[PDB]
């Protein structure tokens, strides 16, 4: 019966590199043996073939004992190829997420790693896969190979081999939309909802397919062990994960970000090593002592993500389908600065959540929000950038993200004007901070282990301080501006967060920018005071 | 039909760009599309032995309900070997229509030694399968390429139309023709309509216009009672305008705010101050001193939001030296959405750019970059893509330009 090829892949090495020119390494008679009996084989088989003398490249060619077995496995170290064989484009960078994978009534398994040696090499690209086998005492010359098929361990094989298998499957696919195919290791996974006779049927089908490029079929169980998972005909699950004053060596577990995925109210904000390292003051979430699963996806039901503050910028989020059986779960960390506040952090991790989301079913879901409709309006209507998050209700589960102050636009009427400004010296980090008003109040503080611009800020709060529950206050400022124009709700400056804190006590805050040292007349005076 | 040799600049490799998540309806009209343009020959499935990839993804353009391919050139374009004339009456003309002639460039082959770098990628859904590889056979659209090697065929073609119409401007920026005219919308159409049948004898079924001041003035308030905040308001936007502007003086005027007053008190203007405040704004109805387009130079755009659907921008090459200044007030699809009106303004800026200078800017806007990039292809409907960076500390600014 004739067999139709699998069409070689042309392969090159990088431009202006040669092949390996290595050094086959000396070799015990016993390992030699070894080598020599595998190859002739592999020979037999047509995997590799005898070349002569005219090749100048080799590949070191080593012997290491399976499992002492009594028996000898070849490895050739293509190391040096790799690295000068071209850039592929390899299709393995993003694994399906189980939370994506739809239900499927009959799941079966086929073994096509009989295949992996079935794909050709490039015709002219085997003589740098050449290798020697070294002959025994040295007195002979090593027997030289080389390859016919995609080696183990070169660089091209992965790519190669899944591009090849499927464009052997795809008249398949197409012909037989009632089924789906996974290619994980070795082994096919097909899956179909149709009577169990109709789908072995279609598998015996896929074997006769496969058998006319020659790859043959022979004669798992579920659950199925793949990438961290555990693959269930109805739910799905990480496989088990697992854990002293010796935690200071590493903080890669920690690894409860792979649980993160299912397990739902999982930190890992400790940020320990922010090669021994002392460790204190954390909780064990030891949520993970009961079993936790996720469902698969219905496409004709909606996709629903709610989200919680856990505090300290932590959010957690769950992607559902119907309530209380989540097809997968999650967690959000706030971005390194110096302020922030909640709705930033709430509209990041919504951003965050729609790309997987895109990602993993391949639509935006519904948002459950702990967020006021009434609040999220008045946010992005007088935020100074341009902000949207998609279709999404609110949810009553505090903590509630809210606004905590909102600064007049115009002057207040009736309210004291606080004219304020601070002062500090370089060389001494002595400084002033104080405000005059138009009632004739006056304050300056001196300060030590001060800049311009800590006075700056805490001129502002004296004011606050100072004054009653509506106030205007005029600094010259661009630093402080700055600052309280991006609406932080908390700090990492305590003296921000001391500002915050007074700005949540007041009823009306107008807060206006004058130009230094330009005669305004309270910051003139104010000025004069905190400089000198 | 012989193809000219094109390769990249030296010292580079081709683009190797991460393809970005896509929905499934746009991965379902992607996949027709290209299935369609496979059958035509334009495009072809490649294999692993090509590492290049361009992003992809889908729109609908305006008035229209069909999905399109725009592919995301940029990386390509950079390091495309520069190819080797500007209109200055386009900007001049009454009215310039702008017509999609990227259709012809997928009649003209691609130098074979170069396809591989115009390898795009159709994703999929949770990484089920592997991804669908072409690349091009003939001219890509958005290439930068394309307009350069398709202008030898594009002079033929409308050599005709422009003996019979000399004072018809025509001008391509990549699959673009920007046509403008002084006569009127009817018989503009009705030429316009003639050069779609050029066209037609070897091409799809947005009409634009200039408007009164490249650079928009700065206006200070007329008023007849003054508050102390008023007052400061004006100082501040006076001492801004003085970056600008050489003669600007504040001094009669800041001597008002002598003493700590109440910010809603009214205050009297002196005749000195009177007097100063007519010569600023006598100052600030001339042009702006010694501004310069330089064609080396960078063009960089400026957006703030201002509000209730309002949106200011500034061109400029150096700071200070505004190129041209405007102010979008009403996008009809979004007054629910900041980020579909900001893409809204980064097109109609790009376009503006495109007719006066004939290259786009590069933008600074104010969003987050994620919030960006995650929404951006959602509202965009120009087959062209400009650069752009992010704004994450507010402008004190955005009051001036209010
Ligand atoms: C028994 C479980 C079950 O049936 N789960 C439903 C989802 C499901 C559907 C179809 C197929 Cl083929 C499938 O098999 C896979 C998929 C993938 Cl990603 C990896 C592997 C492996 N190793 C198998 C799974």
């Amino acid at each position: 019966v004739p067999i139709s090829p699998i069409e070689t892949v042309p392969v090159k090495l990088k431009p202006g590199m040669d092949g390996p020119k290595v050094k086959q390494w000396p070799l015990t008679e016993e390992k030699i043996k070894a080598l020599v009996e595998i190859c002739t084989e592999m020979e037999k088989e047509g995997k590799i073939s005898k070349i002569g003398p005219e090749n100048p490249y080799n590949t070191p060619v080593f012997a290491i004992k399976k499992k002492d077995s009594t028996k000898w496995r070849k490895l050739v170290d293509f190391r040096e190829l790799n690295k000068r064989t071209q850039d592929f484009w390899e299709v393995q960078l993003g694994i399906p997420h189980p939370a994506g994978l739809k239900k499927k009534k009959s799941v079966t398994v086929l073994d096509v790693g009989d295949a992996y040696f079935s794909v050709p090499l490039d015709e002219d690209f085997r003589k740098y896969t050449a290798f020697t086998i070294p002959s025994i005492n040295n007195e002979t010359p090593g027997i030289r190979y080389q390859y016919n098929v995609l080696p183990q361990g070169w660089k091209g094989s992965p790519a190669i081999f899944q591009s090849s298998m499927t464009k052997i499957l795809e008249p398949f696919a197409a012909q037989n939309p009632d089924i789906v195919i996974y290619q994980y290791m070795d082994d096919l996974y097909v899956g179909s909802d149709l009577e169990i006779g109709q789908h072995r049927t279609k598998i015996e089908e896929l074997r006769q397919h496969l058998l006319r490029w020659g790859l043959t079929t022979p004669d798992k169980e579920p659950p199925f062990l793949w990438m961290g998972y555990e693959l269930h005909p109805d739910k799905w699950t990480v496989q088990p994960i697992v854990l002293k004053d010796s935690w200071t060596v590493n903080d890669i577990q920690g690894k409860l970000n792979w649980a993160s995925q299912i397990y739902p109210g999982i930190k890992v904000r400790q940020l320990s090593k922010l090669e021994e390292a002392e460790l204190e003051l954390a909780e064990n979430r030891e949520i993970l002592k009961e079993p936790v699963h996720g469902v698969y996806y219905d496409p004709s039901k909606d996709l629903i993500a709610e989200i919680q503050k856990q505090g300290q910028g932590q959010w957690t989020y769950q992607i559902y389908q119907e309530p209380f059986k989540n097809l997968k779960t999650g967690k959000y960390a706030r971005m390194r600065g110096a302020h922030t506040n909640d709705v930033k952090q709430l509209t990041e991790a919504v951003q965050k959540i729609t790309t997987e989301s895109i990602v993993i079913w391949g639509k935006t879901p519904k948002f459950k929000l702990p967020i006021q409709k009434e609040t999220w309006e008045t946010w992005w209507t007088e935020y100074w950038q341009a902000t949207w998050i998609p279709e999404w209700e609110f949810v009553n589960t505090p903590p509630l993200v809210k606004l905590w102050y909102q600064l007049e636009k115009e002057p207040i009427v009736g309210a004291e004007t606080f004219y304020v400004d601070g002062a500090a010296n370089r060389e001494t980090k002595l400084g002033k901070a104080g405000y005059v008003t138009n009632k004739g109040r006056q304050k300056v503080v001196p300060l030590t282990n001060t800049t311009n611009q800590k006075t700056e800020l805490q001129a502002i709060y004296l004011a606050l301080q100072d004054s009653g529950l509506e106030v205007n206050i005029v600094t010259d400022s661009q630093y402080a501006l700055g600052i309280i124009q991006a609406q932080p709700d908390k700090s990492e400056s305590e003296l921000v967060n001391q500002i915050i804190e007074q700005l949540i006590k007041k009823e009306k805050v107008y807060l206006a920018w004058v130009p230094a040292h330009k005669g305004i007349g309270g910051n003139e005076q104010v000025d004069k005071l905190v400089s000198a | 039909i012989e193809t000219v040799p094109v390769k990249l600049k030296p010292g580079m490799d081709g683009p190797k760009v991460k393809q970005w998540p896509l929905t499934e309806e746009k991965i379902k009209a992607l996949v027709e599309i290209c299935t369609e343009m496979e059958k035509e020959g334009k495009i072809s499935k490649i294999g692993p032995e090509n590492p290049y990839n361009t992003p992809v993804f889908a729109i609908k353009k305006k008035d229209s309900t069909k999905w399109r391919k725009l592919v995301d050139f940029r990386e390509l374009n950079k390091r495309t070997q520069d190819f080797w004339p500007h209109p200055a009456g386009l900007k001049k003309k009454k009215s310039v229509t702008v017509l999609d002639v990227g259709d012809a460039y997928f009649s003209v082959p691609l130098d074979e030694d170069f396809r591989k770098y115009t390898a795009f990628t159709i994703p999929s859904i949770n990484n089920e399968t592997p991804g669908i590889r072409y690349q091009y056979n003939v001219l890509p659209q958005g290439w930068k390429g394309s307009p350069a090697i398709f202008q030898s065929s594009m002079t033929k073609i409308l050599e005709p139309f422009k003996k019979q119409n000399p004072d018809i401007v025509i001008y391509q920026y990549m699959d673009d023709l920007y046509v403008g005219s002084d006569l009127e919308i009817g018989q503009h159409r009705t030429k316009i309509e003639e050069l779609r049948q050029h066209l037609l004898r070897w091409f799809l079924w947005y009409e634009l216009h200039p408007d009164k001041w490249t650079v928009q003035p700065i206006v200070l308030p007329e008023k007849d009672s003054w508050t102390v905040n008023d007052i400061q308001k004006l100082v501040g936007k006076l001492n801004w305008a003085s970056q600008i502007y050489p003669g600007i003086k504040v001094r009669q005027l800041s001597k008002l705010l002598r003493g700590t007053k109440a910010l809603t008190e009214v205050i009297p203007l002196t005749e000195e101050a009177e007097l100063e405040l007519a010569e600023n704004r006598e100052i600030l109805k001339e042009p702006v001193h010694g501004v310069y387009y330089d064609p080396s130079k960078d063009l960089i755009a400026e957006i703030q939001k201002q509000g209730q659907g309002q949106w200011t921008y500034q061109i400029y090459q150096e700071p200070f030296k505004n190129l041209k200044t405007g102010k979008y007030a009403r996008m009809r699809g979004a007054h629910t959405n900041d980020v579909k009106q900001l893409t809204e303004a980064v097109q109609k800026i790009t376009t503006e750019s495109i007719v006066i200078w004939g290259k786009t800017p590069k933008f600074k806007l104010p969003i987050q970059k994620e919030t960006w990039e995650t929404w951006w292809t959602e509202y965009w409907q120009a087959t062209w893509i400009p650069e752009w960076e992010f704004v994450n500390t507010p402008p004190l600014v955005k009051l001036w330009y209010q």
